[PDB]
RNA sequence: GCUACCUAAGAACAGCUAAAAGAGCACACCCGUCUAUGUAGCAAAAUAGUGGGAAGAUUUAUAGGUAGAGGCGACAAACCUACCGAGCCUGGUGAUAGCUGGUUGUCCAAGAUAGAAUCUUAGUUCAACUUUAAAUUUGCCCACAGAACCCUCUAAAUCCCCUU
RNA sequence: CCUGUUUACCAAAAACAUCACCUCUAGCAUCACCAGUAUUAGAGGCACCGCCUGCCCAGUGACACAUGUUUAACGGCCGCGG
RNA sequence: AAUUUAUUAAUGCAAACAGUACCUAACAAACCCACAGGUCCUAAACUACCAAACCUGCAUUAAAAAUUUCGGUUGGGGCGACCUCGGAGCAGAACCCAACCUCCGAGCAGUACAUGCUAAGACUUCACCAGUCAAAGCGAACUACUAUACUCAAUUGAUCCAAU
RNA sequence: AGUAAGGUCAGCUAAAUAAGCUAUCGGGCCCAUACCCCGAAAAUGUUGGUUAUACCCUUCCCGUACUACCA
């Protein structure tokens, strides 16, 4: 929106009066184009499970791109007004109450998600005698996968683990989703040593 | 108008008072301090160059 | 003030951080900024990676410091090199100074297997040390801290309280 | 449709500007009507719909002075019969 | 509806030479070189004679197109309804003009005036002069005394000035 | 050069146009150019033909960018003493 | 020539719009391990590229234009010269007095830092604007200082506005 | 008739510590000349004024340059 004011004052027309306009105040000097103003994030309520917005629910501010376009077109979300405020959050009141929300948190969906296509590299070194448990196994998420994992949540296959070959480990998040994800124990490589290896070679 | 010899200079009284007067000096010379008359404490006293005001 | 080494302080200042672990027991590290601040449990952490990742149990502490070392004024300072002998040496130490001046220096504290609390008395030291360059406090001379040990991956020291 | 003075001085020239809103094609479904049009509109419009939480409330709720839209007057007699009968 | 150029579809060009022709001679036809006449004329561009072209970039009838901050132009600043350095009509418009012309009954009276500023010396504004009314008091003419040294004209005079 | 064209109403000419020659721009379609496609089209100079069109890119302009290029573009093409 | 980019075109940013990429350089000196490799003497932290044109806004460079003007004096105008200030002659003695008349100069410099303040009465470049001289008084200086509105001829520029 | 501008080694240019080049003189080189090599010498048009001078101003003189138009 393009905002201009008169460079010429107008006289002042009185109470129930029409002003006066010369041909000089035609004159107008431009004060702001609204579009060059920093863009606002709009205020959304989701009603589907976003990839990375969130879940039915949740307040979420959003480019006005990414809303207007997306999610109201397609019913993912829709507007925060305090009508649709009040409903979700007695929906959610409910869930709480009935115990029936399994639906995680905006980073555990997206956790679930990395967590189903995802192989991790258990490097134990040789020399020294190892044996795995799920202390050493969320050690090896955080340095390999990135993934921050509580060691009362992974479950372990209960056979004690002295040798390298391919097991399996079972991550739960929130107490909710189970995810088993594969596990290969190779023999550790220093990063520096590794990276030099295979990706400058290749 | 190349010629260029005296500059005009505004004197600041020492003594706090905010009075000053421009004097003419050479350009080549140091800053003058001059004992001059301050009518707001009624005496003379020592007045500083502070600031250039043209070039005459 | 040049623009690139300006920006690079802006950005690493601008990298966001938060107190304790979420409330999701497993989350990836992608969403949610770095969350281990406290010296003590660093050096309990990084004996703990000890254990986990099976390795010799003294292992030199290659402290990386992201010190501010310039824009005090519009003309930043040079590097120098002020060495001062810490109160529990490993088994006075000269505080390089980065090749690539991107201000952040690489200089090992203290061997794994000594006390937390000698550890942290040695990080104490190093601080005092690396700001004698420019002990003003006109300008910030202290960003990020990271304690990484050999075998480990540093953590974000909250080396605030410490600073003076 | 007015005038400006060039580098904005008042004794330069006083030329003739137009500023013209920058127009966009945008798509818009509407729940009373059931059906969904191709309204061209600006970024202002965008907010107001925004603000009013949907264009069946902004239709409704903008009086007629400020719709400045034959087409807009024409939607809110189709809302409101529907919702009369 | 003139003219400049263009569009659609028409028309005209005898005879002779050569027979090939933006070829020659030469009617119709087109143009207007030279001279005389004409100059309120027959004519707001003509008449008479003499000339240029006359199968071609020709001439020409009809309808249409390009419109003035423009058109069109084998550039002559051509032509665009007799007057185009850019039409015409209406309106703004009772344009403006320091410039020119004009400015209507009777009678009497006073009345000719150093300069300064000015894109100003064809004009204005302020002084000066002139006019009217009013206030109250000296105005003019002038006796001595008095008003410069430097310097070649040792000028005619002036200023001041009571008396009258 | 020629035929031709021009100031209807004081100039018909050596002026303009012209075949020829040369420079510049453009790789392309459904209203001009054109229902065309670089042996083309447009913007210009000069003026058939014949012999020729010499030297100059510092400045100006255009073009091209790392220097630069170009005069059939605007234009220019020397003194003093013996 | 001054003023302007309204117009057109190009470019840049913003707006609007798609998303997509994913950051690696050890090396055991000692030791361990049948390998493959490990331990010790760093294994940190931390991202990147492209959204087509169209439209709109704001800039920039061009093109093509628009608006307006083109000073005076002057032995006609043009050309040349000149345009403000001061001294001298013309103008011999109060003042004043011209010529594109005869001559010489000025657009500063130097010394002070009470060239502080204030105030009778005056002069005045023929108006105005501007300019000039001043007793007393206040405050200083001073009982050596041709000391009290510096020396000096001109030695310079109104209003608006801008800087503070 | 007006106006501009220039006057510098013998010559021609540059700088105003008035230099370089050629010319000039002396020596060497060469049977000889020239080239060459070494070394020397050589000037502010003039008038006066510019603290004092020079590059400046100005007097005068030679040469140069442009303009001299409209009815
Ligand atoms: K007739
Ligand atoms: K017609
Ligand atoms: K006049
Ligand atoms: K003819
Ligand atoms: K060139
Ligand atoms: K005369
Ligand atoms: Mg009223
Ligand atoms: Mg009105
Ligand atoms: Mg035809
Ligand atoms: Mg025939
Ligand atoms: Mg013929
Ligand atoms: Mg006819
Ligand atoms: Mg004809
Ligand atoms: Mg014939
Ligand atoms: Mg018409
Ligand atoms: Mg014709
Ligand atoms: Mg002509
Ligand atoms: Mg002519
Ligand atoms: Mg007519
Ligand atoms: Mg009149
Ligand atoms: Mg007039
Ligand atoms: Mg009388
Ligand atoms: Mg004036
Ligand atoms: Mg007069
Ligand atoms: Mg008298
Ligand atoms: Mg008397
Ligand atoms: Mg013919
Ligand atoms: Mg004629
Ligand atoms: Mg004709
Ligand atoms: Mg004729
Ligand atoms: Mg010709
Ligand atoms: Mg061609
Ligand atoms: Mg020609
Ligand atoms: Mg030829
Ligand atoms: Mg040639
Ligand atoms: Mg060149
Ligand atoms: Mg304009
Ligand atoms: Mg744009
Ligand atoms: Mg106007
Ligand atoms: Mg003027
Ligand atoms: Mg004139
Ligand atoms: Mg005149
Ligand atoms: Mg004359
Ligand atoms: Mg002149
Ligand atoms: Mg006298
Ligand atoms: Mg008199
Ligand atoms: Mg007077
Ligand atoms: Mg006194």
């Amino acid at each position: 929106t393009v905002i201009v004011e008169r460079w010429w004052k107008v006289p002042l027309a009185g109470e129930g009066r029409k002003p006066r306009l010369h041909r000089r105040h035609r004159v107008y000097k431009l004060v702001e184009d609204t579009k060059h103003r920093p863009k606002e994030n709009l205020e959304l309520i989701l009603t589907q499970s976003v990839e990375n917005v969130g879940v039915r629910g949740d307040l979420v501010s959003v480019k006005k791109s990414l809303g207007r376009n997306r999610l109201l077109p397609q019913g993912l979300a829709v507007y925060a007004s305090p009508e649709n405020k009040k409903l979700f959050e007695e929906e959610k009141l409910l869930r709480q109450e009935g115990k029936l929300e399994k639906i995680q948190t905006k980073a555990g969906e997206a956790t679930v998600k990395f967590l189903k296509s995802c192989r991790l590299e258990v490097g134990m070194k040789n020399n020294v005698k190892w044996e795995l448990n799920p202390e050493i196994v969320a050690r090896h998420f955080f340095k390999n996968l990135g993934v921050v994992v509580a060691p009362h949540t992974l479950k372990l296959p209960e056979e004690p683990i002295t040798r390298w070959g391919e097991y399996w480990c079972e991550v739960t998040v929130n107490g909710l989703d189970t995810v088993r994800v594969p596990m290969s124990v190779v023999n550790f490589e220093k990063p520096k040593t590794k990276r030099y290896k295979y990706w400058l070679a290749q | 108008k190349s010629k260029s010899k005296n500059i005009l200079v505004r004197m600041v009284s020492e003594a706090g008072t905010g009075f000053c007067f421009n004097t003419k000096r050479n350009r080549l010379r140091e800053k003058l301090t001059l004992l001059h008359y301050d009518p707001v404490v009624k005496q003379r006293v020592l007045f500083v160059e502070k600031k250039k005001i043209r070039s005459l | 003030t040049p623009d690139e080494k300006k920006d690079e302080i802006e950005k690493i200042k601008a990298y966001p951080y938060m107190e304790g672990e979420p409330e999701d027991d497993v989350y990836l590290k992608r969403l949610y900024p770095r969350q281990i601040y406290e010296v003590e449990k660093a050096v309990h952490l990084l004996k703990k990676f000890q254990i986990l990742d099976f390795t010799s149990p003294k292992q030199s502490v290659y402290l990386d410091l992201t010190l501010d070392m310039a824009l005090g004024k519009k003309k930043n300072v040079e590097p120098f090199t002020s060495v001062l002998s810490l109160p529990y040496p490993f088994a006075g130490h000269e505080i390089k100074v980065d090749e690539e001046r991107e201000n952040f220096l690489q200089t090992k504290i203290a061997t794994l297997d000594m006390s937390s609390d000698q550890i942290a008395a040695n990080l104490q030291a190093v601080i005092n040390e690396v700001c004698r360059h420019r002990p003003l406090n006109l300008g910030p001379f202290v960003v990020r801290a990271f304690l990484r040990s050999s075998t480990s991956e540093g953590l974000l020291l909250k080396i605030d309280p410490l600073l003076p | 449709l007015g005038q400006i003075y060039a580098n904005n001085d008042k004794l330069s020239k006083r030329l003739k500007k137009v500023w013209k809103p920058q127009l966009f094609e945008r798509e818009f479904y509407s729940e009373i009507l059931d059906k969904k049009f191709t309204v061209t509109v600006t970024m202002r419009t965008l907010d107001l719909i925004d603000e009013a939480y949907g264009l069946d409330f902004y239709i409704l709720k903008t009086p007629k002075e400020d719709l400045c839209s034959k087409f807009g007057m024409d939607l809110k007699r189709g809302m409101l019969l529907r919702l009369a009968r």
